[PDB]
RNA sequence: UUGGCGGAAAGGCCUUGGGUGCUUGCUGGCGAAUUGCAAUGUCAUUUUGCGUGGGGAUAAAUCAUUUGUAUACGACUUAGAUGUACAACGGGGUAUUGUAAGCAGUAGAGUAGCCUUGUUGUUACGAUCUGCUGAGAUUAAGCCUUUGUUGUCUGAUUUGU
RNA sequence: GCGUUGGAUUGUUCACCCACUAAUAGGGAUACCCUACUGAU
RNA sequence: GUGAACAGCCUCUAGUUGAUAGAAUAAUGUAGAUAAGGGAAGUCGGCAAAAUAGAUCCGUAACUUCGGGAUAAGGAUUGGC
RNA sequence: CGUGGAGGUCAGUGACGAAGCCUAGACCGUAAGGUCGGGUCGAACGGCCUCUAGUGCAGAUCUUGGUGGUAGUAGCAAAUAUUCAAAUGAGAACUUUGAAGACUGAAGUGGGGAAAGGUUCCACGUCAACAGCAGUUGGACGUGGGUUAGUCGAUCCUAAGA
RNA sequence: GAAAUUGUUGAAAGGGAAGGGCAUUUGAUCAGACA
């Protein structure tokens, strides 16, 4: 028989951060310009897409196939510092870290634990710092330039962009695929204090990876966390504990589209003509509306509603038709999910329903 | 004496997991507390400086009640006093050299180069 | 700051996925906890009209919402924990809807 | 004091300038006693403290509270000091069911009925039906939204190279 | 490295069929108490 | 009142409101329930759970010690004005 | 070597502190064991030659008594269910009253009896114990009060029977 | 008013063992004789 388990995420204990740590990423390719590598949002729910095939051969060659999507906030994201890494015979190591001159109120929020309470004086000296000539932060920027091998980014999201509220900013690192380290952080540089899309790094025909944290469910017992049958000691005899809120890493993952706030009818295909956006009835269930750019991506990431996400560019130089396949959507589901949905619009609701007591 | 305890972090002060909250012990205890205080006041002495010096505790003798369980037994069901004692106190804010001669002319000779 | 106001309260929404038997005692200490926040006092009082106005609809039939009067008040000597107080007496309706909070005039 | 170099775990290695000494490179003068024949005969270096007189900067966290992306208890994540604030209600949006109390009717099998003896006599009762009625009630407790009203917005503790 | 089935028949392992699938190979190894294991500060 | 009833359910007269309490919903337990589609394949073993069950109309075989088996089986019906 | 007692002996020690006890304070003896200093303590006791015995302990699923871990753990979880204000008092999840909510639902959580129990019945006062929580309450504790017969019954009859 | 056992203070030590033996170090502590 099989073994009613896997063992490769065999530590089942909670994660440290809800911020699920990128730990690859495809080395690098020095004759392009730089490519950001990841970039990271917040998932708010589910929708439900038709969408036209083309694929060669397959049975549902030229047909309309129903498939599911998730969706997720990814306003712009703007950049605060810059790290480099250098080879050791013991791995790699932080060596130098520099900051843009003036900080959101988030992230300084974020640095700070208990905020009301706090002065709030995160990077005061840091600014004063940032002399006239800027002088020990050319030298410590230099350095990095002759140094470092590789070298990343920091970002932090606009969190007060997002229907949701917790007033802070989710910090990560970003690895670069370009050439030319110099260019690297002089590129940076420029883009301190500077805030980069989500078009702008991804597009439609396109594989991603999704590195997130999944939902909880507490100190479930053997029977529905393993999945096995109900009537010294070994690591590997399918004993209760802790699921969920574990990492993980999907991979392989279509997206079909790359939305954006500024554009009206965001649920417009070429065949609905609506004006509509994709935030449905209802508001999302449990996250709020999706006025900013967004990304719809088929299958389900890790994650529960209202939670960050990573994304990768899949990290590798895929082979699959799949991976290169040419998408058309033609119709998104735009219906409340707070209940079984059947209007896209109120106005359609006003249509079929008919006037009302309350509407005169 | 600290097990299956339920942890809760008001002990976080204390650099430890485990604690509770007992209310009988407390009641007997600041009854002792403000007798003292009343006994210093009653001496005439100060609040203020007023710290807790020593306190002590040791076990009592055991009223012998009883219960009544399974297969017929008297099985033993009893307290575990105390008696308690402390004492209070103001805060306060506050040899010759046998040798040899060997080590005696060393010195002096350190004291004869000393100009 | 001796006060008095009304204040509406809705129970479905502090009174879900509840033991029956606990449904209609616990919302006395829901409302207690109102007022230990709205007022912002911790030695409450209640009226024996607003008791049979919970437990009148039994102890799992008690009413969506209601509708209250609060005084907060001085209080008398040496009661230690403060010179004041909360107290809570029901106002009637026939529905506690359209309603929202105010300062009722002195008089 | 000058300019260099070095990131692998650099924390060091060079070099300019002078200042400052000592020179056993050569030759002189003075002193060494007494630890009594030796007794490690104490010379370095780690850390810390109290005092010294001189510069330098004047914060977090935890608890309590609240949320809940988490939840056995702990923990992890959030919010809160005069505002893009936070909350309790209320409105609006979604959905949920399935058409309320209050009445009115020339619907209402029928049976009596005061007699204006009908020729729908009308008056009594009368399951229900028809209309105000997709009406009514519910809606976040682990939904959306808010230019509304009304309140909160300085409580305890601990920490130092 | 990965996999080796559903049934029919006896208290009984002895005995031996039907059909699928790629195959349906053979073997061994009260319980709060301290330990180990699964999880948590 | 109910209904065949002294079953069970509700109530008046009368009497208790005693059974250590509080805050929380993690599993698993203990008692109690529901589950599509198939319908005892599972299992030594229809163990347990579940199915009809009340009242009326028709009807109820073989076998027999003719007395029964027999609430046989099996079909229909059951409200209110 | 040591112990309880006995015959002698040291004109023995002894309130100016015998005995016992404690003591990482000393000395002896290879060792059993002895000796000493300090502290505590308060009235008898020891050295030697001899005697006599109920004479020496790690143990006996030993005996009696006491005390520990386990542990502030298991557990106080059947009996639908309790809630608000006032009084009392220092103090109320629990006593009393009052407003609501429930229940036994008359083959009862009602009112009376037999056997048995024997002051539990009633008041006042009261909590150190008892009421497996607490208690200002109670069948608990202290002090008292109270059981009225020509007709109910026993006694009388005889039953199987002794 | 002993012992198990228990607490407070003082000293010391401590990574899945403790206790004991031979010698010594560190720290505490201590008797004797110099005439």
């Amino acid at each position: 028989a099989p073994r009613h388990g896997h063992l490769g995420f065999l530590p089942r204990k909670r994660a440290a951060s809800i911020r699920a740590r990128v730990k690859a990423f495809p080395k690098d390719d020095r004759s392009k310009p730089v490519a950001l590598t990841s970039f990271l949002g917040y998932k708010a729910g589910m929708t439900t897409i038709v969408r036209d095939l083309d694929r060669p051969g397959s049975k549902f060659h030229k047909r309309e196939v129903v498939e599911a999507v998730t969706v997720v906030d990814t306003p712009p994201v703007v950049v605060v510092g810059v790290v480099g890494y250098v080879e050791t015979p013991r791995g790699l190591r932080s060596l130098t870290t520099v900051w843009a001159e003036h900080l959101s109120d988030e992230v300084k929020r974020r640095f700070y634990k208990n905020w009301y309470k706090s002065k709030k004086k995160a990077f005061t000296k840091y600014s004063a710092k940032y002399a006239q000539d800027g002088a020990g932060i050319e030298r410590e920027l230099a350095r990095i330039k002759k140094y470092a091998s590789v070298v990343r980014v920091l970002v932090h999201t606009q969190i007060r962009k997002t229907p949701l509220a917790q007033k802070k900013a989710h910090l990560a690192e970003i690895q670069l695929n370009g050439g030319s380290i110099s260019e690297k952080v002089d590129w940076a540089r420029e883009h301190f204090e500077k805030t980069v899309a989500v078009d702008s790094v991804f597009e439609q025909n396109e594989m991603i990876d999704a590195i997130a944290v999944t939902k909880g469910h507490g100190f479930e017992g053997v029977t529905h966390r393993w999945g096995t049958k109900k009537l010294h000691v070994m690591w590997s005899v399918a004993r209760a504990g802790q699921r969920g809120y574990h990492s993980r890493t999907s991979i392989n993952h279509k997206i079909y589209r790359v939305g954006k706030g500024d554009d009206e009818a965001n649920g417009a295909t070429s065949f609905d003509r609506t004006k509509k956006t994709i935030t449905p009835m209802g508001g999302f269930v449990h996250y709020g509306e999706i006025k900013n750019d967004f990304i719809m991506v088929k299958g389900c990431i890790p994650g529960n509603r209202k939670r960050i996400v990573t994304l990768r560019k899949s990290l590798y130089t895929n082979t699959s038709r799949k991976a290169l396949e040419e998408v058309s959507l033609k119709w998104i589901d735009t219906a409340s999910k707070f209940g079984k949905g059947r209007f896209q619009t109120p106005a359609e609701k006003h249509a079929f329903m008919g006037t009302l007591k309350k509407d005169l | 004496f600290n097990s299956s305890i339920g942890r809760t972090a008001q002990g976080k002060e204390f650099g430890v997991t485990k604690a509770r909250w007992p209310a009988k012990s407390v009641k007997f205890v600041q009854g002792l507390l403000q007798n003292a205080a009343a006994n210093a006041e009653a001496k005439g002495l100060d609040a203020t400086k007023l710290y807790v010096s020593h306190i002590q505790v040791n076990q009592a003798p055991k009223q012998r009640r009883r219960t009544y369980r399974a297969h017929g037994r008297i099985n033993k069901y009893e307290s575990s006093p105390s008696h308690i004692e402390l004492v209070v106190t103001e805060k306060e804010e506050a040899k010759v050299v046998r040798l040899t001669s060997r080590q005696r002319g060393r010195i002096a000779a350190q004291k004869r180069i000393a100009a | 700051d001796v006060v008095t106001r009304e204040y509406t309260i809705n129970l479905h929404k502090r009174l879900h996925g509840v033991s029956f038997k606990k449904r209609a005692p616990r919302a006395v200490k829901e409302i207690k906890k109102f007022a230990k926040l709205h007022m912002g006092t911790d030695d409450v009082r209640l009226a024996p009209e607003l008791n049979q106005a919970i437990w009148k609809r039994g102890v799992k039939g008690v009413e969506y919402r209601l509708r209250l009067r609060i005084s907060r008040k001085r209080n008398e000597e040496e009661d230690a924990k403060n010179p004041l107080f909360s107290y809570v007496e029901p106002v009637l309706v026939a529905s506690a809807k359209g309603l929202q909070t105010v300062v009722v005039e002195e008089d």
